């Protein structure tokens, strides 16, 4: 019915930041908007209503603007509280969300450590090999990992997981596991992770021979 | 100015259905005098356990 | 203040159904309508059904209409969500929520959310874990820095638990959400960095436990 | 099927009281409420109180609140009016009704009335009706037919019978409504018209019958 | 306290007529109201409520209609057992009854037969004198009766009594009485009851000399 | 068909408050926006007040803005019209109207007219006529034909009757329209033609009447 | 999915009045507006009346303003038309439809209509109907090819169905859709071309069934 | 009162066409307008809104376009079950349709067969006579029918009856009933039916002798 | 007519508790819901609670809710009141009252008041008053006139009554209202006036009476 | 929490004056409005019900008027009876009391007679001074009081009382308590008040000196 759309997807700030981000809908929704909170692995927790009415108990650093279909919501000063997800919501006809801002903290560039794992002789005599390509400490989160078996790139048989942002450092954590049957591991000898970022001005590549 | 004083009348004709969900606090709080004044045939028909 | 407590969640097959509460405290549950909203990773937020303060009026999504149902028992002061026919994309967290007071003629939305309970939809038995070690070696070292790890692999349901050393060591565990794969067995990844001058002579083990199968596996990892 | 039959209506004197009841027959009684109503020339129907099936609500006009008090004694199916300090304008026909069987949540009205009780509230006293002819002469005579007749005047309570030749004489023949006077006293008309050609021949005696008070006069009309 | 009203307060119509009355409310009632027959000297019946819905065993020829403050009963075809008097009534907010309309059997215009009666020698020796103008099988009930003393109309000293419909031709017979001291009646000479009626081209004029 | 039916006009002191009320029937009154139009001998007509059908709306004149408030009472189909601190220049009558219905573009007025209520304002008190015979002589004769009549002059408030004869005479007469005087005093004459040579033997009585005093005077108007 | 049955149509009298009742399934009937929709083949479709989803608006067209009156019973999920004073253009088939679901500003119609009741308004008596042979010959042959047919003459109600040889013969059957006559009586052939070298020796008979009047024809159709 | 008007009120179209059809309103109504199907003894359906909104599960290949005054349904590729009647409705001030457009399956021209009976001697017993002509599988609908009673024409005294298209070959069949009192129809000898069609060069004549 | 008494109401120290009644008669009490409403002269008048005539639904002031428990005895007919958690603010006069009779559709209020019951919240112990005397001289007289008195400082709580001769000196006398000091003892001054010829000569005897400590003090002021 | 806010907060009227108070809501409220007197010492009783509605017993020269968010009540002719003090209450969303307005005698001016009391020797024993400054018998209410004391101004140690309307002659009287440490108090040596009142051309001030 109504379309939502949050900009942008992720904001990297810092404490003390004027954050301000957007929301559209498809069409007309008048003043029908709200604004939610959400911190990780917790329940979401009411903000602004009527597009600019302050809920009680929220501090007056938030604050909200908009009409039609254009809607802004501004942090003054980001506090060490506020880093969490953001959702705006129409009510003007039935309820529908965007897909959530999340506020992410600005640090320094941190290049990623790259390590790699060869699947354990139990796991191979399990009949499945499953090789895992690490990038440990590293911001910001957008890097790019490639498997690459004896020069060729794989596509369709990796899974990426990535953790959220370290409490000591604000640095992410990627791990990347690339899954073959025992027959296929061992139709090869060469395998790669080759991992880019912005902090690396060549590509890293790990890799290993099978058997080895 | 001289707008329309009348209904559309093609308006909506079905709920909001955003409309109010909760219980209005200034409702009837008076016993409606027209209501069901007979004994109700689905009622409690055994003994309660707690009576005297 | 306002409380709002959610049970019955869990893992059910497709097709089969299952029967969601939520109970309220902190407030005059009779006197405010709710709402039942899923959160689940692919859809992100997304409203499922809403109930006035009586029951007169319900409504609901055009992906659940037919299926779901949404009820009360003012006298439990109680919420229910009975869904039936269920499919793998119905898998998400629940939530009841409960409506704001406004005015008369405004528009509702809510604003105290529940705890939330996690339904996940899935034809997948109950299946212990594989622990299998992610062994340190010279291509895993840089400088006096190593690091080693855990794979827990082919698991179901939700959730494992994965510890080092009963606990003792945690500075640089670095455990990664699980993911679902093709087969609907989750699988994850923990990990740590070590003094390279330690390798061969501390002993590291990975204790996992998975409470839904009573399944406790202690993995020793060894460098090679 | 259902009955109803009231009884305790007669005449009284302002200030004093008096008690109606309605006995029920034909259905169960003790599970419906009932409606006392009364009707007047004055002001038509009007509703006077209602009790529910186990007397715990009682409601009453806002004319007659705090001077009548309705009850029922279900033991002996019995519903009951009691009536103080009666004022002048409550002389009505009363009857008992009986609320009608609906839905839970519909608004309730009488289905089956009684049959009704006179209540005439009067100060005046019991008093034999003065009898006067009505002779017919060339002033009341048009054509072939003249019209003769009796007054029956200043009596009270009410009611009178008129009769012309003890029954026998019935074909045209109109007894008035009676009307009640400023002096309280009730006063009526009973008319006859027969051929001019029998007048000073055929005898014409109007009897008049009060049983209140036992009076019976057979007064003769004669022409003039 | 809600007024009803009913339209017309007095409706002559005929066997096999269409039949439809009127019932208004002061203020909005919704559904709740009933519609009651009575016939004279009898109890009440219940015929319809909730507006529309017929009672168990009234026939099929009356219906009615209407919601909110306006509300109407038709009878299709009218039959002899219908000449009664009905009333509606209210109950949204306690009970109102209407005024209650009554369906007159209709005929052909019939004028009225009149005589006067002089008050009788032994009334006049009581201390009283009623002289009686008697209008005798008329139709429709609607006609007026002025008393004349000595070409003086008179006012506040008559009372008037009607018939109800005779059953074997639907005319009506009207009464008035004339009540006067004997002092009152001795200081004139010449009393006269004037008759008027749709039915007469010309009023009627009965009167008498005193004595005579 | 459409009907409107005002009422609770009359004579108001200046500086006190009214309420004028206008029952619809005939159409759907809450679907349809209402006017409030005056029409006096002095301005003519003159549009007064404008609401909404839901009442969201309200206009009113220049020369009333701050003191008239329109409201209306769609739960009981009624139009008001509260006028406070009213001036002498208000005397008129007041119609309640209705907008016609049209396109959505459209500018809108009204098409039915309600019936009218009066509304004087005056400080005058409530006074009978003075009833002076305008007495017929050789100067009121032209040929077979002269003229009498009667002066009904200073009396409070309007309206009052004229009759000649109790009524038995009138053909040839003529009451004029009445005019309001400096004093706030209302005055009027009514003349009849009679045939000359009926003079001194035909009574002549004028029957003035006077409802809001109860005032009824027969003057005998003699030749001199 | 939706659903809709209209029930209560028939053959009426005109003067008299009539029900019709739209039963709604597969949707919450109580929030949501309903239309009123006739179709005739002398007037088309053409709209008759809509109801808010509270009963709160209703409107008409202007050739049954007054006479027809929209209702509905959210707790039974039912919709009324009471139809009093019918003509005899109100013959049509009366579909229920339910308003779609749209913006708050937007105008709106119909987006589900009912399976529809046919109200047929005539002065005609129920009669069964006439059946005359078609009989082949001469001069209905052209070549190898002859026409038969019967003629269904007179009838009312409808409908009245028409088989061949007990239904063993539909190849090549044309039953023509039934014309009302000035009569007010229903008329329609129905037709069969056979090959004319099978004529003298098959039998062909037309089987006329007519079930308001119970009636059962079987005409045989024989050559000249 | 809103006119509405289609056209064309009939188009022969064939399977795979680009059907475009129009319908106009006697004032502005916007976009306020909608496009219905009704197929032969079943109910309409809805199948654009706003002039250019497609209703859910309806087919791509239809659209439609148009505002104020004008509007235009498009049908890009004709389907046989699209063969129905397609109604326009303004509902910009109540509510009304326009005649309705059929969309007819172009064929080849075929000419009518034509057959002719008389009146039974028991419906002539019975007062009455029924003269009927029948044209079997034509195509296309247009055609004339004349009545000639002893080479005069007649007017008022018929009635035509037409079937819809046969599913079989898409033609149509038509009756003619001429209806004539028994004196009336033995008042006279020669009964003809003359009939005209696209696929005919000269006129086809039945008739009858009464008594042959 | 219909009649509330408030009962229970004192002093009580800040954090306690405290239990208010309302007796109800003159009029049904178990067909109307009740409110509870104070006024403070620090806030004015300030709504507190609400009940149903069942006690299913209940409403409290924000600055109230959680500490505060409306309740009600319908087979008493008593209104109830308990106040937990008192804070120094919850100092006022409370009354309950009746919601008037009206539409269903309608909002409601209060149409009858109770006679109200003080409530004090203070930590304060109870204590007898100081009194001083007022001493008139010359630089308390103008012309004719001098003015003496009586201050009453330092007492709780309240009230004190004041006299002058044993109340035979009413005339020009002005007791002021008390104030409450920053120690919470309340303080007033009492003054009269009086001839300037009298001084010396005409006792002058100001008696201060407190019930709740049964304080009697009759302190004489005499010039300097 | 819909605020309410009545003026003027006091108003000086006469018997016979046509009184108008207004009421003005902070959101709109529709029709639901009540006023509500109440007499000093007693319990508030209805006055208006629904914004215009009068309430049985309640007399016709009351009467409502307004909508939306302004609303006044008007007295067409003031009575003795109706001084007394007049709330509105919204009833639209839970129940908000406005401010009050007091409707006050009104009568010629009077100027106030000033008298001043010093602290007795029993208080100078107990601890505490009271120094008492007495206005009696002045018309309108407003006034102003300054302590100086040794021509310094006192602030935050004094407390007033007035009295309400004397039931006599209207007039008002006021007191004036001023409060001091005995060692405060005995720092000084002047104590006067100093007293402004729109009947008084130049300001009052009475004053002694400590120990005279």
């Amino acid at each position: 019915d109504i379309q939502m759309t949050q900009s942008p997807s992720t904001l990297s700030t810092s404490v003390g930041d004027r954050v301000t981000i957007t929301c559209r809908a498809s069409q007309s929704i008048s003043n029908w908007l709200a604004w939610y909170q959400q911190k990780p692995g917790k329940a979401p927790k009411l903000l602004i209503y009527k597009a600019s009415t302050l809920e009680s108990g929220v501090p007056s650093r938030f604050s909200g603007s908009g009409s039609g279909t254009e809607f802004t919501l501004t942090i003054s000063s980001l506090q060490p509280d506020d880093f969490a997800t953001y959702y705006c919501q129409q009510y003007s006809s039935y309820w529908t969300f965007g897909q959530g801002t999340k506020l992410e903290i600005k640090r320094t560039v941190a290049a990623p450590s790259v390590f790699i794992f060869p699947p354990s002789d139990e796991q191979l005599k399990s009949g499945t090999a499953s090789v895992v390509c690490l990038l440990n400490n590293f911001y910001p989160r957008e890097a790019k990992v490639q498997w690459k078996v004896d020069n060729a790139l794989q596509s369709g048989n990796s899974q990426e997981s990535v953790t959220e942002q370290d409490s000591k450092d604000s640095t992410y954590s990627l791990s990347s596991t690339l899954t073959l049957s025992k027959a296929d591991y061992e139709k090869h000898k060469v395998y790669a992770c080759e991992v880019t970022h912005q902090g690396l001005s060549s590509p890293v590549t790990k890799s290993f021979n099978r058997g080895e | 100015p001289n707008a329309n004083p009348n209904a559309n009348p093609n308006a909506n004709p079905n709920a909001n259905p955003n409309a109010n969900p909760n219980a209005n606090p200034n409702a009837n709080p008076n016993a409606n005098p027209n209501a069901n004044p007979n004994a109700n045939p689905n009622a409690n028909p055994n003994a309660n356990p707690n009576a005297n | 203040q306002v409380q709002l407590v959610e049970s019955g969640g869990g893992v059910v097959q497709p097709g089969r159904s299952l029967r969601l509460s939520c109970a309220a405290s902190g407030f005059t549950f009779s006197n405010f309508g709710m709402h039942w909203i899923r959160q689940s990773p692919g859809k992100g937020l997304e409203w499922v059904a809403i109930i006035w303060y009586d029951g007169s009026n319900t409504y609901y999504a055009d992906s659940v209409k037919g299926r779901f149902t949404i009820s009360r028992d003012n006298s439990k002061n109680t919420l229910y969500l009975q869904m039936n026919s269920l499919r793998a994309e119905d898998t998400a967290v629940y939530y009841c929520a409960k409506v704001w007071f406004g005015e008369s003629e405004d528009n509702y939305s809510v604003d105290v959310w529940g705890q939330g309970t996690t339904v996940t939809v899935s034809s997948a038995s109950t299946k212990g874990p594989s622990v299998f070690p992610l062994a340190p070696s010279s291509k895993s070292t840089s400088g006096g820095t190593a690091a080693l790890g855990c794979l827990v692999k082919d698991y179901f349901p939700e959730p494992v638990t994965v510890s080092w050393n009963s606990g003792a060591l945690t500075s640089g565990v670095h455990t990664f959400p699980a993911v679902l794969q093709s087969s609907g067995l989750y699988s994850l990844s923990s990990v740590v960095t070590v003094p390279s001058s330690s390798l061969g002579t501390q002993t590291y083990i990975c204790n996992v436990n998975h409470k839904p199968s009573n399944t406790k596996v202690d993995k020793k990892v060894e460098p090679k």
